[PDB]
């Protein structure tokens, strides 16, 4: 994949990482630094490769002073299978690192006391990054299950609540057990900041999802599930009852006895074409 | 046990909310494709200009109205400006889009004030 | 005895006097509500524009006048400008208000010279 | 809801504080930096919260190298109760801060030596921030006490005289008695600068107060106190003898004889709208 | 002098000085820092005032991390008396600082162990800055004597040679006696860099001097000294025999017997008007 | 003795060689005075443009000639451009001065090559 | 006079070296930083001086985080003696450096322990910079040795083969035998990168050499060595069999019979000026 | 035994291949010396312009030709362009040389295609 090579060629680095490397060079902690850099770099390259395969919109691979990120540009507009396969490509890749390390140690290329450090760091990083807090990698795995079981908005809110509860639990645990170990405090602050920034844009996320659902290109068409809704609610309040990766025919109820059956196409056309934002749905049966 | 040294490092994928603004050559290609007729190109053109809607909504604060309806009206204004855009005048697309956003918000605000 | 280890520090509330200038969106809304009827919009418009008189009066300094009358008539001229604004001519409110207040102070100076 | 988050997006940090903290971390001054920062931050968040609740126009929560400051844009505008509630919110958080510190130290989370330093700093800051010097917190309470008894202009002159006398006494003490104490020279210079800047702007406050008084639309009318005036002084001297939150009917004295009462609204209307200034009340008694 | 106040109002400070002050604040060396800052600030203000009095072209008063400078914009184009009076205004001013310190110590405003430190620092700074090395203040005092005794170019070159010799002597002394004390090394490298930068622009300095000598405004017209020159040398080579603050009539010699007497006016007009740069002088008697 | 603590601080006056470039209003005043006739204004105008002479001289290196004659010829070119400047064309003074210096240097170089 | 100052105005410093030095100063590594910097600076100043003396086109004296580099713009251009003199100037300064260090230590200016470290670093750097790997200094000496026995193209191919073999052996050793040694991985990677970049540009060097040969105007004509050619190969194969600093008369062989000698200047004239390329010498034997 | 305390370091001379482009002053001087007669000026002019053919040859890649012929024909075209320069037409030497070399390579390609 040529695009993969182009992505590898233009990896950016934060300035503080150079200072950390210089400090570690003049003290003698270079082996651990190289181990951590290699682990993080491969973990991120797996995500980058599986994102390029599906032809997403990757912008930049980054190396923070406390890890690395891949800055993709897709939020809530892709099928569930792709957003699961891209996420799972990270943790499912430490296995071959472990196997290669074991083989190299057995051949006696590297000493015994080096093989232990690599295994410890590898397993520790995997277990830490498997935690169920947004964004990490457990939160983005629980959110998919929630969205498969619940509509988009309710799943989003429940994810936010559970992530916040777990973040406070982790903070309390850190405070009572180990006030030291700066890395824990940095991780906690990063989690809190990221949670706040994500919570600040729920409406824009929902808007992106709805506009994606409008120009649907019929990606591997799915089943149809009808909705029992009365003709007394707002159209925006019923638009918030759409399930990801499914089709939702509308059943209109008027005074106990249903009137007719409506599809997503005409209501979506009315909302994004007739300038009727939040008027009503009682006249959607006969618009004009 | 070994809790004294863990080094909590992070590795994840970051989902941007608003994609960064797009260049000129492929945006002209996008408009030509839209003139030919394609929904996907229209979708990309619309979603690459949500930053303008964000700024217009945030600077229209200090009024008390909630943000959901303002965001919806801004999106409607942006889609109306993109669909009805005319390249014959000789101006940048972003300015026309922002002006359409402002006009649509003022038009809805007048009706809201008349109603209440 | 306890001194040399105090560290005094401070915490206050710092009531400003001149509000920051309005952005390019609130002025049109305030003018529209004033047209449909709102005295609070007039109050905000005449309060957010008190920065200009501060330099206007000081520019008419070193001439032998107490600042009280100057500032009072400057606010009077600001009311003149706000009440009789015609924004359709294609100009900024700031220059109209500055012209009106300087004309008002010049009228006061001419009247004082004639009386004296 | 959303107003508190908007407030959270207003905090700013001075560039010199970053250098102060960075140098303090390395030298070993870490058990005091957190205490000072936390105390200042809570003492200012109290002001910010009870200013946001009453619908005031906040601008920043700027944090300075020698303390913290919150900036509003309401000078001589809001009623007495609002300002009293906003001001008193400062020297109140220290009670629950001390209670929480004692509770946290009773279950042995913080060592006994740490508890002494925190309570020392807490009491020191609380007692320093109560001095009767403008602006601080004691000066504003004294200003409220003067305003609730005296006309506004006299209450703004006497406060500025008293604060100047107190600041001069403090400056003499700190310069000619105590050895050095670099942390007090900053306080003295800042107090002098703020007092001079506030003295230089004594007329804009008065005109803002008059404009606010004129534009009240039945803003909870209250205690009525008629006043008497003579034929000598103009309308300006009559306007200066006004009190905060009171309506003052005016008696027109025609050289010993009294005609009738004079409404305040008509006087303000003649002063501002009718353009009828630079005249005595005799002209007002016979208008167009 | 209003311009003096304007100069004081806009003093610039190098960023590293803030870091030095922050480091001193957190360690406890503030008294010495204030003493040194006060001494340097007053020493530079004296230069600034005496430069403003003569109406020179001051640009900016600067505070380096190792002292302060005044960036005047006049080089080799002013009468000797002004360039002596401006220089001498610095060292002739520590006297009143010493007297005020002695009086304050006698009144018992400051303790005994503080009065000694100020005197030591004051005398040490004066003696250090009195050294005869360009630029400092001894070099700019020796250069005036050299220019009064020798022509401009020869004096400039001799000054450069003597300054370089003294700089190498000081460097050797520092190396053999005290390799430590970073301040000495900083001063040495600053002297070397400044000497190199000044040596790089001798031709431009001479050009400025000649251009000033052309449009002479007759500043206190002085004596006249004739020059015995033969009509066989280049005009640029005889132009390099002009003495500062003097008039030099030219005597032209042709084969043992002099031809006539020439003044600076006609030869300078020929050089800067007739485009004749470096042709000859034998035809200057009858140009055209 | 007490040599261990001295703190070698410096305090001096710095003489700039080339004064920094001048603004527009007082340079127009300088040209007006020169048109009226004054040697001092001409001197200031000449000495404020030695930076150009410096750059064009230094970029003409890689030729083997010494710097004294090149500096003198650059100064002659600058003074000729200043004296013969015409404001009617409508161009910036600095560009005209630089072009005059370049022409003078090229002419002298051609003459030297012919006379070599 | 002035060329040396112009050279001094060419030194540049990499940004990472500033951070390296700043962190080294604080940690306590100061007795080695000065030694390394001084040794590298003198080792490069030797090259710079004997390159400036022979009138070469220097560009920088860039100082890298892992050593130093000087950049010229003369590849296969100057004669053999010039390049030999420039190259040999490097591994010569160490002799007088060691002599001066021993003299300075005999009179007890530097302690005995300091003397050991300096001579250790001196000998280590001198012996490392003599390895037969391009570019270093051993590789260039080997290339000079090859160029005096073999044609230029063969001397540029065999050197590239030998340096590649040596670099591969060194890389195998340093990766699979020695534990870590972070200071050698940088050397190996830099050597590999430089060798690859040199291999990628093997034709521009040849064309520059041919252009330089054609534009020699009696540039100290030297040893004459006639050559013989056959009717099979074109003129390109004839041009490839040229040696540095030698003029080669060519014998035209008409299938066994020899006509006469062929001048080199006319061959180059037909190749470049007459544009008579893409032809064999049979066409050259019968030109226009 | 002595290893782990070596610090290797390096010092070399790094012979560049393409000289840096000439500034806006030396090209005119070299052209004038060539006009009055100097082959060294021609050598410098043809040596300071190798980057052009360096990118041109790679731009004509993926077509099935060896690099030696392409670089030789590019150098020949560069000689063509530099020899017959007429700078009075108001253009840069770089674009003229690029046009000449690309045209000469096109001529070579057409000849090869006709022969094949
Ligand atoms: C353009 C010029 C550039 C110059 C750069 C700055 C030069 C600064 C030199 C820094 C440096 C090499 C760094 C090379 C990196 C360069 C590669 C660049 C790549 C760029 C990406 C030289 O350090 C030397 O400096 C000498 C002077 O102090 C000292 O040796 C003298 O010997 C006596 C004999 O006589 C003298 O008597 C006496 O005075 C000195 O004892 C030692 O400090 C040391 O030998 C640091 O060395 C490092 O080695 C490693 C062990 O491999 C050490 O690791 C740790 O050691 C234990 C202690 O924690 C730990 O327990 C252990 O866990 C860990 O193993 C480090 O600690 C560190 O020592
Ligand atoms: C994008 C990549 C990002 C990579 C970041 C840097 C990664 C580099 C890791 C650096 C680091 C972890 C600390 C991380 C904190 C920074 C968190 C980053 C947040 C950024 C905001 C190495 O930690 C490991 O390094 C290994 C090196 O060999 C060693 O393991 C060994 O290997 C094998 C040998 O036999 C064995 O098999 C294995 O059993 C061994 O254990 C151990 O040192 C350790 O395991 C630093 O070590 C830390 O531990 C101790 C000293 O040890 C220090 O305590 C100090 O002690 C006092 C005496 O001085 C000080 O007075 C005091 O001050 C402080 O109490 C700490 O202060 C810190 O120095
Ligand atoms: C928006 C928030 C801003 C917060 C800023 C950062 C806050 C950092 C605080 C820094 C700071 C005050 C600095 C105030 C400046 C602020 C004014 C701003 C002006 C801006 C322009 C507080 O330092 C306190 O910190 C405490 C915690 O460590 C320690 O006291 C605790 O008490 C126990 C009781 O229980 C605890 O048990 C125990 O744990 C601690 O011992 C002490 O360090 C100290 O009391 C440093 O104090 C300084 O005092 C001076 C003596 O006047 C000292 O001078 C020197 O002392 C000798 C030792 O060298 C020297 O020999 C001598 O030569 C020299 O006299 C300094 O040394 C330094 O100490
Ligand atoms: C634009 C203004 C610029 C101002 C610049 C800063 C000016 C501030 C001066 C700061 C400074 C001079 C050093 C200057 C070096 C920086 C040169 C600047 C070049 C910039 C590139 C103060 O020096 C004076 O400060 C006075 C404060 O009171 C004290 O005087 C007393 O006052 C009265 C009391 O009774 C009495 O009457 C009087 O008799 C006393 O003497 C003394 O400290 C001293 O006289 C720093 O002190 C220095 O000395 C000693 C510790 O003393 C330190 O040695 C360390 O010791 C080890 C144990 O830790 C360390 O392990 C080790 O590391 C190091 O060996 C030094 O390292 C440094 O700390
Ligand atoms: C115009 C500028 C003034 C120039 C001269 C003033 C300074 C002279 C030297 C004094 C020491 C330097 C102070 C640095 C800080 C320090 O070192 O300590 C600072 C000392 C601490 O005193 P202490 O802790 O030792 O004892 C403490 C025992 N109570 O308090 C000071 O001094 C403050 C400065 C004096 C206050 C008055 C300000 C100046 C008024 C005018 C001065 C007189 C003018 C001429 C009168 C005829
Ligand atoms: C694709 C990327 C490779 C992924 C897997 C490679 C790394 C696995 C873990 C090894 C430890 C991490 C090294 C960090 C530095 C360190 O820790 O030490 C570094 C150790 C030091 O050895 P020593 O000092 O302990 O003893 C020294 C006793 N002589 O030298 C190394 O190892 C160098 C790396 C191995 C060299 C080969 C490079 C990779 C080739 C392909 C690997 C095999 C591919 C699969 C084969 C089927």
């Amino acid at each position: 994949m040529n695009k993969w090579l182009d992505l590898i060629l233009k990896i950016h680095v934060h300035p503080f990482l150079w200072i950390i490397a210089a400090l570690g060079l003049l003290t003698g902690h270079m082996k651990a630094l190289l181990c951590l850099l290699l682990i993080v770099l491969i973990h991120e390259l797996g995500h980058a490769a599986l994102a390029v395969f599906f032809s997403w919109r990757i912008k930049r691979v980054f190396l923070l002073p406390f890890g690395g990120t891949v800055e993709v540009e897709e939020h809530g507009n892709r099928p569930l299978k792709e957003e699961f396969a891209v996420i799972i490509a990270g943790p499912l890749q430490h296995i071959w690192l472990q196997f290669a390390a074991w083989m190299l140690a057995e051949v006696s290329v590297i000493h015994q006391h080096t093989f232990e450090l690599f295994t410890f760091y590898n397993l520790s990083i995997l277990f830490v990054n498997l935690l169920p807090i947004w964004p990490l990698d457990g939160g983005k795995l629980l959110f998919l299950l929630f969205s498969k079981q619940l509509p988009f908005q309710k799943a989003h809110r429940l994810n936010l609540k559970t992530s916040l509860c777990f973040c406070l639990l982790l903070g309390c645990w850190v405070l009572f057990v180990i006030p030291l170990q700066i890395s824990a405090w940095v991780l906690f602050v990063f989690l809190a900041v990221s949670l706040f920034e994500e919570y600040r844009q729920r409406h824009y996320i929902h808007v992106r999802f709805l506009l994606e659902r409008y120009y649907g290109k019929n990606r591997e068409l799915e089943k149809l599930l009808p909705l029992t809704v009365k003709a007394e609610d707002k159209v925006y309040h019923v638009m918030a009852e759409f399930k990801r990766g499914c089709k939702h025919p509308i059943i209109i109820e008027k005074s106990g006895q249903k009137l007719s059956q409506l599809d997503e196409n005409e209501v979506l056309h009315a909302y994004f074409a007739d300038k009727r934002t939040n008027s009503s749905m009682e006249e959607l049966l006969l618009p004009y | 046990f070994v809790v004294k040294e863990l080094v909590f490092l992070v590795s994840y994928v970051k989902n941007n909310a608003f994609p960064q603004p797009l260049s000129s050559s492929e945006e002209k290609k996008y408009l030509e494709l839209m003139a030919k007729g394609d929904e996907h190109a229209r979708n990309m053109l619309i979603e690459h200009n949500l930053r303008l809607v964000a700024h217009i909504v945030k600077k229209f604060e200090n009024t008390g109205e909630d943000a959901e309806d303002l965001i919806s009206i801004g999106t409607i204004g942006l889609i109306k400006g993109i669909e009805s855009y005319s390249a014959g005048k000789g101006t940048k697309l972003a300015t026309y889009a922002a002006r359409c956003i402002e006009n649509e918000i003022l038009m809805h605000l007048r009706a809201l004030k008349k109603t209440k």
